[PDB]
RNA sequence: UUACGGCGGU
RNA sequence: AGAACGAAAGUCGGAGGUUCGAAGACGAUCAGAUACCGUCGUAGUUCCGACCAUAAACGAUGCCGACUGGCGAUGCGGCGGCGUUAUUCCCAUGACCCGCCGGGCAGCUUCCGGGAAACCAAAGUCUUUGGGUUCCGGGGGGAGUAUGGUUGCAAAGCUGAAAC
């Protein structure tokens, strides 16, 4: 009987994205941030509005709920717009290669030009696991 | 009423038939 | 694959088809020069032969016929001609 | 190109051979039977780099014939190809539908997300299938980076490239973003594009916040 | 067992065309069909065409455009004459301006309009439009 | 309405497989009609092995199995649910069940 | 289907002389027995006298005493 | 469509697409008319001119949109001829 | 395990 | 027109009779059980020689010919291939691995198309109608009946109306 509705779980997400900095981890003073900071129109819907609140408070301080508050929203450009690499993984000035793919760059009239030693992919064809059941 | 015992039933019948014809001479 | 140009194919696509079916027919077979070894004279028996051969002097197995392709029993002087 | 300034460029190649790109191995769609070379020994097959280097061209021409630059919608659902997208559309100023493509977003004119574009470009055939089916509603030409596994109904200058490897997808976003700026005026041709195309790889789970800080207690602390 | 080389030439070009393609390849030849092709030839339907000469009936590929719906036969080679001929054209033309049938005359393989300014009947042979 | 592209019997090129007799209720069906299941079960009720492992006069004795083939009708393949009812788009396909040993 | 041809008219008006034995209202217009059977005789009206007064029912969904005669 | 007079009657002339020739109607919603910019001989830069392609949203949806615009650009001032 | 039936027209 | 082979059941003659088992008997069940269940069990199954010519004899699709998508396979040959494997210590053959070709039962998919729709790569090439050619259907009942013909040891089959 505890699960909690969809107007209380409408109403978290609007106040915790957009005042995600005025708040704590605990109910009793985030129940009177969510009273001071939205009209509720009764004290049971204020107190459990402001515990799922707190239920997102101790929650995605942690981890990727959809928390796109200011104090995340600016945190992945460490990620993404940041860290770029002092070595290229494009460049090891050494790549091995197979007898057939430089067929295809000889044809492509470079096989003069660069280092691009060879291993050859071995007598096989033990590719196709075996078929059917058992 | 089936269409197999629809058959059987008027074969019994045609059975008869060709038995009191025969009877009439 | 609307406009592959099917007069024009390279010829080991075309070797890949059939005896027919192709642009313009012709065989998979050839003939074949065979010498036995000690003997002097090339026998130019046909590729899928039919018949146990035999050869001018040394009166031995010169091919045997399978399915497809007749079988040379000794390895001989062979090549495929012309 | 037809001409020596958008040729071959050897030294770029070290950067295909680098990511893969020349990479299949499972099989092949029977309209990409042309940008084939073989199959090798262990049954994979490998790739002409220079029909996907004609295609990207190609490809890169139809994006700058666009010529309102937030237009050509860029979308992606895989995983490797969303930090790509998302810093494309930053780069070349284009549109990033990234993530999971909500159905009846290209043409349902109602809700927030009625985008329409005059191009589209994807990063797999087959798993994003679903933009595909919608971009041939609104008429409206779609570019993708095809495998040779994946199929080719309702896309028009489809890149032969890659699609899985994580290396392989970052870099053809990156030479197509090199690429299509420098139909602009901004890459000097000569003179390389300093964005490193380690930038556009596929990311880490969350180890990466302590190796490359205990790389810096020289440098920071 | 082939009874018509016309008809199944005329249907090898007819179904390769829906599908738009190029090129097609009609494999048994005859005086009446490169006849035939060089009626719609002429009128700009196809385009260039080899025989592709063997000893025997040899093959033939039409570069088609794409000017073309359907070209069919009449399987019974009717005779038609010229106070008939009126009848088989709102029978099987989609206008009275375009289109042809084909009737081969004692004088050779001509047109509908070509064999009324000739004023001669022969029997039909086929259609296209 | 044909309910199935194959009528329930996997034959193809035939006119008559052998008929076999049902397993509980010795009915007469044909051989790829009917539902078929192969019983590796052992013989000893597992439950009931280190009950006997103390009796056991051997020390590593493998245990035997027990090999029964059962091959149904239709009617009781159902009733006693070795298959069940299904829907229609989920109808093709012709892949067993998982298997999870525990 | 259909045989088809030039010169197979023979095989084409033998096949519909006697399809056209199988729809019912040619065939009760030329077959005779069925001429003979309507108690006018190819006729329209007739005269008779009246032997017998009696009502019928009506059908199924209705329910009637209808009256007839029996001329 | 060229009377009697000569003079033009008809509402419009709609596209033709150059991969299969059809004629694309007013509804055929599959139909892209898609521009490739080219560049200039010196610089590799987008000049001001391009071309225009129309292709018919049958033969998109059939399968062979890149096989074709591939083969409707080899001619036509591309990368290749090779 | 047994377990059948349901007046006529709306 | 005409013939051949035709499951089962059936009929006639001779061997044989284990098992199952129409009919039948008996016990149960039931309001009633001439049914389901139970037990015993005849004809029949089983072989031989003669007959009958029907089945949901079903892919419920006449045969022949062409063209029109793809992919993964399975069966039979044939050709060519890294290799491992067989006596093989080398050969030539078999096993497995990768293909290609022809033919076969098929399969997965797709907006080629088609269809009343289920669905079918043929049930597609069809108001843009015409590749041969055979049989056959015209609202449902009365009817595969009546009569006649023929066939059959018999059962019945083939051919087949009409009144209403
Ligand atoms: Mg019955
Ligand atoms: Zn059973």
């Amino acid at each position: 009987g505890r699960v909690r509705t969809k107007t209380v779980k409408k109403a978290a997400r609007v106040i915790i994205e957009k005042y995600y900095t005025r708040l704590g981890n605990d109910f009793h003073t985030n129940k009177r941030v969510c009273e001071e900071i939205a009209i509720i129109p009764s004290k049971k819907l204020r107190n459990k509005i402001a515990g799922y609140v707190t239920h997102l408070m101790k929650r995605i301080q942690r981890g990727p709920v959809r928390g796109i508050s200011i104090k995340l929203q600016e945190e992945e450009r460490e990620r993404r717009d940041n860290y770029v690499p002092e070595v290229s993984a494009l460049d090891q000035e050494i790549i091995e290669v197979d007898p057939d793919t430089k067929e295809m760059l000889k044809l492509l009239d470079f096989g003069s030009l660069s280092n691009l030693q060879v291993t050859q992919p071995t007598v096989g064809m033990n590719f196709k696991t075996p078929r059917g059941p058992v | 009423m089936r269409a197999k015992w629809r058959k059987k039933r008027m074969r019994r019948l045609k059975r008869k038939r060709r038995k009191m014809r025969q009877r009439s001479k | 694959p609307l406009a592959k140009d099917l007069l024009h194919p390279s010829p080991e696509e075309e070797k890949r088809k059939h005896k027919k079916k192709r642009l313009v027919q012709s065989p998979n077979s050839y003939f074949m020069d065979v010498k036995c070894p000690g003997c002097y004279k090339i026998t130019t028996v046909f590729s899928h032969a039919q018949t146990v051969v035999l050869c001018v002097g040394c009166s031995t197995v010169l091919c045997q016929p399978t399915g497809g392709k007749a079988r040379l029993t000794e390895g001989c002087s062979f090549r495929r001609k012309q | 190109g037809a001409l020596d300034v958008l040729q071959m460029k050897e030294e770029d190649v070290l950067k295909f051979l680098a990511a893969g790109t020349h990479l299949g191995g499972t099989n092949l769609d029977f309209q990409m039977e042309q940008y084939i070379y073989k199959r090798k020994s262990d049954g994979i097959y490998i790739i002409n780099l220079k029909r996907t280097w004609e295609k990207l061209l190609l490809a890169a021409r139809a994006i700058v014939a666009i010529e309102n630059p937030a237009d050509v919608s860029v979308i992606s659902s895989r995983n490797t190809g969303q930090r790509a997208v998302l810093k494309f559309a930053a780069a070349t100023g284009a549109t990033p539908i990234a993530g999971r493509f909500t159905p009846g977003t290209f043409t349902n004119q109602i809700q927030a997300a009625f985008r329409e574009p005059r191009l589209l470009v994807v990063t797999d055939p087959r798993a994003d299938h679903q933009p595909l089916t919608e971009a041939s509603y609104v008429n409206l030409p779609t570019i993708a980076l095809c495998n040779t596994d994946s199929p080719l109904r309702y896309v028009d200058i489809a890149i032969p490239c890659n699609n899985k490897g994580a290396h392989s997808v970052g870099l053809m976003w990156w030479m197509l973003a090199r690429e299509v700026l420098r139909m602009r005026g901004t890459i000097s041709r000569e003179h390389p594009w300093e964005v490193m195309p380690d930038l556009y790889f596929y990311r880490d789970p969350e180890e990466i916040e302590k190796e490359e800080q205990a790389a810096a207690e020289k440098a920071v602390t | 067992v082939r009874m018509n080389v016309l008809a199944d030439a005329l249907k090898s070009i007819n179904n390769a065309e829906k599908r738009g393609k190029r090129q097609v390849l009609i494999r048994p030849c005859s005086k009446v069909i490169v006849r035939f092709l060089t009626v719609m030839m002429k009128h700009g339907y196809i385009g260039e065409f080899e025989i592709i000469d063997d000893h025997r009936a040899g093959k033939i590929v039409v570069n088609l455009t794409g000017r073309l719906n359907k070209c069919g036969v009449i399987s019974p080679r009717f005779d038609v004459q010229l106070k008939d001929l009126e009848k088989w054209q709102n029978n099987l033309l989609p206008s009275r301006q375009f289109g042809f049938i084909v009737l081969t005359t004692s004088a050779g393989i001509m047109d509908h309009e070509e064999a009324r300014r000739k004023h001669t009947g022969g029997k039909i042979l086929g259609f296209f439009f | 309405t044909k309910k199935r592209r194959n009528n329930g019997r996997a034959k193809k090129g035939r006119g008559h497989v052998q008929p076999i007799r049902c397993t509980n209720c010795a009915r007469c069906v044909p051989k790829d009609k009917a539902i078929k299941k192969f019983v590796i079960r052992n013989i000893v009720e597992a439950a009931a092995v280190r009950d006997i492992s103390e009796a056991s006069v051997f020390d590593a004795y493998v245990l035997p199995k027990l090999y029964v083939k059962l091959h149904y009708c239709v009617s009781c393949a159902i009733h006693s649910k070795v298959v069940r009812n299904r829907s229609r788009e989920a109808r093709k396909d012709r892949t067993p069940p998982p298997r999870f040993r525990p | 289907g259909k045989c088809r041809g030039l010169r197979t008219a023979r095989k084409l008006r033998s096949h519909r002389r006697d399809q056209k034995w199988h729809d019912k209202q040619y065939k009760k217009a030329h077959l005779g027995t069925a001429l003979k059977a309507n108690p006018f005789g190819g006729a329209s009206h007739a005269k008779g006298i009246v032997l017998e007064k009696v009502g019928v029912e009506a059908k199924q969904p209705n329910s009637a005493i209808r009256k007839c005669v029996r001329v | 469509m060229q009377n009697d007079a000569g003079e033009f009657v008809d509402l419009y002339v709609p596209r033709k697409c150059s991969a299969s020739n059809r004629i694309i109607g007013a509804k055929d919603h599959a139909s892209i008319q898609m521009n490739v910019a080219e560049v200039d001989k010196v610089t590799g830069r987008f000049n001001g001119q391009f071309k225009t392609y129309a292709i018919c949203g049958a033969i998109r949806r059939m399968g062979e949109s890149d096989d074709s615009i591939l083969r409707l650009a080899k001619a036509d001032g591309i990368v290749s001829k090779n």
